[PDB]
């Protein structure tokens, strides 16, 4: 389905913060004796609203919190970390979770080249 | 159903359907899914400390939980909480192990005070959560500064200054709840909804300019005569 | 390998309590706050023998207690949430883990169509 | 080997053999995965306080182990212990953070009273689990209530009334341990273990209204005279 | 990249220690309140430089530190467990995250089999 | 970039490539994978007491961090801290729940005294991590033994005797520290860099066997006169 933003405003700018795992130090700063506090591990940014992502992400937030709550009820884990590798891990078995049916609509490989190889032939 | 998966086709973000399967989309490393966490705020909520009071509750029996986001907005406001009962014990559980304030404010709003918190744990009334640093809870901790938030999941495609703004509280949680504003320990300002986060600071600078502190040792009250979204006793008048 | 209950007895219905974590929730009881309290989340159910399910799944969690026993010795975690997830990971590994030989016995990719697709040809 | 894994094949339930691989298997969701508890009673345990009791032991130098699993039967039979050493120290632990009694026991049974507890835990000495709400533990929490069951995993194919049964008990897990069920707080039964749920109720209730409860300040002491699963001093003659 | 021990020296024998989870259990000692203490749940074994691998494996460790240090950083999570099985999911996801194009470099299907079937006829 | 993770190409050890794809790579089961710790022991650093012990610092506003790995090397040296302020308030926090010592120590250096300990927590001061049984932390624990060493990730291919070397320190953590190895509570030596564990062990037996220990209340310190990898007052001279 798409996203219709139907909150009373949207700031449009997303004035953002996060993390980097893979952050090309320099020096000694990835040791934690040496390296930031707390308060410094952060990078920031600035995403405008090409596309309209920006309302629609504030859209899709909101329309995950029902879904999320629910989830969280139902999970005996003090905190999840979880459900992103979850979601990766039914992405892999939504395709390949059972036998691949060369061109069929749940099968998700391409025969063509084979096909031309054997064409040539 | 399931939890909302958000994904970008036709220059738009749209839910993934789970029932149907795009080839087309790729997901080549678990690097490419990311966790966000966005603030009310953006949606126009009214963010003065009256209004913002009355979306939280106490409840009893309702286990806390805590989901990880990996990336979070900058906000304009955020609040940190310290309230007791009448009789002193604590309304707020201390922040558990790992559960940080959340890292950009540009106005904390830090409430003292007292009311019945008639429940074991505070929650949002809306069904939104309290963001913490890469953490969100369906319940307030303990002088823990916290932005109201709501969390998504993605698919992507293949100086800093904070400044602390302090209040009393009387019927913390009630619907007959009274806030001061703190100028020192013995100068409060009447608290109105309309007293944006800009006007506070002024008029404290204003009154420890101006001489307006209390020159005694007791408890001096002003109340301040009646004379858009943020990114767009005595008296004074 | 089958299934052989060997209990002194076997209650051959099963009266169950899950939860659910696609509930369809009415109005607002999603929200935490006026959602029901921990007692209330509960579900129940209740199954015949039928194909002798029952007694087939109570000696099934008899005979799964020695290795999962042996398992919670050997992590050092403290509670273990992720037994499940890694079966899904180690079931995606043992079909597409290496090289998919077309036609071969450990290769789960059935070219029937794309083979009658050269036949029309 | 490693950890079963349950199937349907053939209109039975099998363990899927790990060394062979079913193309025709298909799992499609991890919602298609389950882990499930089952409970001891189901298998013919006798589930009197003074057999059940005698399944426990305490040992040092291993430590606790918990593990989750989703769905769970309807007990008969549930137990919740408060033991101290006869010197006042406690036995078991207290309940860690989100572990919470098992959901549905139509009798928890309530013991109270002293033993040795010659060791850090309780455990079970056949090996089976201590069941909670959605947690199995190897080990007994104080004043928790569980049921003794065992976990399987599964891939699926493609009102409540409880009532509280109080004893008392001297010498808790030894050889020779005595239990009385308790009428009020100062009239007990010598529990046998033919004693079944339902006959203890009924015994309660005569008593009450016969007028065999204790009419001084002192402790009563009945003995009853000599005069199947669950689904399917003084005397008194 | 290959691996260059670059250590002052190196201890060429490795006597590990270790636990199994599919500990070929004898008789009881499966059970948690007769099994060994925490002490004994171990197997040791010692390994020698054969290809050498124990020199390159305290290379390897010693290489890992930066970027295991960075992660950690980067986690809110007190105690990971989880690197190993999100490796394995960014396995699979590297081979079968999209469309996997037969004869193609990034796809790891091999027809020749079927190839070959299809030249008999 | 990622964690490197260890594979076996051409009878050699490597890195594996993310950016490139090896289809006959084959990994079959989660099982294949293995995270291992190594000591750095094994790379020729100094493992007398003085020496380890200016490898580690206190640092505040750094959250501790705990990853698991799955097998370990035995140790010759492994030390353990009981390390106070002057004022007697402890240094090292308590071990939490399920880190218990590293499991294979020939000698344990337990190090008691006092320093500055100028940091909430103590790092390795060269990125390394404090080894425990099967979790690597990023600090060091109170009176828990660990070994220093650094963690690998691979893809596989498809009796035990300990003893306690007890030391005195002040200044712990500085540039000036004072070590004494403890003979009784009243009999210390010296210690000096170059006095090897079985050295210190001999000057143990020699001292007991020989009678010079203190034989009054007070405390009696020798020092030595001055007259390799391991796998390879007063005087007396
Ligand atoms: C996702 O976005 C939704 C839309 O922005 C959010 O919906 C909000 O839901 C709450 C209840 O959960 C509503 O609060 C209620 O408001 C009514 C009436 O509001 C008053 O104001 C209106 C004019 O707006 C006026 O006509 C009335 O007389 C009321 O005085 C109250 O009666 C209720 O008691 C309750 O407080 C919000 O109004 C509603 N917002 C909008 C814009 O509709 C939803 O909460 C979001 N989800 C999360 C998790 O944040
Ligand atoms: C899975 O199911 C298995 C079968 O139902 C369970 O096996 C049980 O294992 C325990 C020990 O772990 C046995 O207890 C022992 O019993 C013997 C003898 O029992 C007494 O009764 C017999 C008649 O039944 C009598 O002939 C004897 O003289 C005995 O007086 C004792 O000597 C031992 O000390 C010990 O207590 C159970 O008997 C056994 N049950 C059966 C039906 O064989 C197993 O425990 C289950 N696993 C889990 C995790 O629950
Ligand atoms: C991975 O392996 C690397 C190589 O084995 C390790 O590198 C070590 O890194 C630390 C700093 O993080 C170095 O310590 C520094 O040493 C210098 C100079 O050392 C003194 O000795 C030299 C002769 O070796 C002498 O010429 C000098 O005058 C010095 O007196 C000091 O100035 C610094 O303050 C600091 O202490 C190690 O020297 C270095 N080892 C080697 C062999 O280069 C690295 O730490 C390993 N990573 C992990 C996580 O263990
Ligand atoms: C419309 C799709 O937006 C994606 C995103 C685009 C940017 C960057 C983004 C992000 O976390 N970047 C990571 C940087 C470090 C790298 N190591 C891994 C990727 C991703 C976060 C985001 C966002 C932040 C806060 C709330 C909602 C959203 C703002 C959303
Ligand atoms: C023989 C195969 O039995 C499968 C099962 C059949 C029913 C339902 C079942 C179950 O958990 N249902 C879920 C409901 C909520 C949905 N969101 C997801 C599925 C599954 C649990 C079960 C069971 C319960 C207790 C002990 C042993 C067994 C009794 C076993
Ligand atoms: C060069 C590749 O070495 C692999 C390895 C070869 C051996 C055994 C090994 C291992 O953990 N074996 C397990 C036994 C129990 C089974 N259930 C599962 C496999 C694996 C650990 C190791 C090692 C230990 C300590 C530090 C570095 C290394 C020494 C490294
Ligand atoms: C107290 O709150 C209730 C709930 O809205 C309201 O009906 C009542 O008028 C309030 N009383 C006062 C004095 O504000
Ligand atoms: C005001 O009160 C707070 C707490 O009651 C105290 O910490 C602070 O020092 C006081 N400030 C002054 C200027 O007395
Ligand atoms: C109020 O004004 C005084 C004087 O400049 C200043 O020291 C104090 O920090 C101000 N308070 C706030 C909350 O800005
Ligand atoms: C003393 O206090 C009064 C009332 O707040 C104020 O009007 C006056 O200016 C003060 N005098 C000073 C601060 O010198
Ligand atoms: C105590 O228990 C042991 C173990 O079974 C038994 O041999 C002994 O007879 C018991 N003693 C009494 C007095 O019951
Ligand atoms: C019986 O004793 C319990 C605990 O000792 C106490 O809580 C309860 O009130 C008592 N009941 C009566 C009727 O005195
Ligand atoms: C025993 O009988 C009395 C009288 O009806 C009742 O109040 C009490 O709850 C009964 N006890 C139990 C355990 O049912
Ligand atoms: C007093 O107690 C005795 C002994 O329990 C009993 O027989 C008698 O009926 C009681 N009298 C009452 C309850 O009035
Ligand atoms: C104290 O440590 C510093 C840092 O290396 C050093 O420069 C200084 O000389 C030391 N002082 C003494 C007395 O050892
Ligand atoms: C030496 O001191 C320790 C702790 O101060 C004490 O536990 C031990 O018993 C003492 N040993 C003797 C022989 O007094
Ligand atoms: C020192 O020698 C005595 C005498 O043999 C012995 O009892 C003691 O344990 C020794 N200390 C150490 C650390 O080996
Ligand atoms: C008494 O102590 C002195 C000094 O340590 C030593 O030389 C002498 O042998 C001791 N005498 C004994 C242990 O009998």
């Amino acid at each position: 389905e798409a996203i219709v933003n139907a909150q009373p405003k949207c700031n449009p700018n997303l004035h953002y913060w996060t993390t980097q795992d893979e952050g090309a130090a320099i020096g000694l700063a990835w040791i934690p004796y040496f390296g930031p506090a707390a308060e410094g591990i952060y990078i920031e940014g600035l995403m405008h609203n090409q596309d309209g992502l920006i309302c629609g992400l504030r859209q899709l937030a909101n329309e995950t919190t029902q879904a999320l709550q629910l989830f969280l009820r139902a999970t005996t884990e003090l905190r999840t970390f979880s459900i992103l590798n979850r979601k990766a891990i039914d992405f892999l078995l939504q395709r390949w979770g059972g036998t691949c049916h060369i061109l069929g609509p749940d099968c998700c490989i391409e025969p063509a080249d084979w096909t031309k190889n054997i064409t040539d032939k | 159903r399931s939890i909302p998966l958000g994904v970008i086709h036709n220059s738009a973000l749209q839910v993934s359907d789970v029932d149907k399967l795009v080839c087309r989309d790729k997901l080549s490393s678990t690097n490419q899914l990311r966790s966000v966490g966005l603030n009310l705020e953006g949606n126009g909520v009214a963010t003065d400390v009256p209004s913002a009071t009355k979306r939280w509750g106490f409840r009893s029996g309702v286990p806390p939980k805590v989901v990880n986001y990996e990336a979070g907005e900058w906000a304009e406001n955020c609040y940190n909480l310290e309230i007791k009962k009448p009789d002193g014990s604590e309304c707020l559980p201390a922040a558990p192990d790992g559960i940080r304030g959340f890292p950009r404010c540009r106005y904390v709003h830090k409430v003292s005070g007292t009311g019945p918190c008639a429940g074991d744990f505070a929650f949002h009334k809306e069904g939104a959560f309290f963001l913490y640093d890469r953490l969100a809870s369906t319940v307030i901790y303990r002088g823990t500064t916290f932005a109201e938030g709501v969390v998504a999941f993605l698919i992507l495609p293949q100086g800093y200054y904070s400044t602390t703004i302090r209040y009393q509280a009387t019927g913390f949680g009630t619907n007959e709840t009274e806030y001061l504003f703190e100028v020192d320990n013995l100068t409060y300002v009447q608290l109105e909804s309309r007293f944006t986060p800009q006007f506070l600071l002024q008029l404290n600078e204003t009154i420890y300019t101006s001489g307006k502190r209390s020159n005694t040792t007791g408890k001096l009250i002003w109340k301040v005569n009646p004379e858009w979204a943020f990114w767009e006793x005595x008296x004074x008048x």
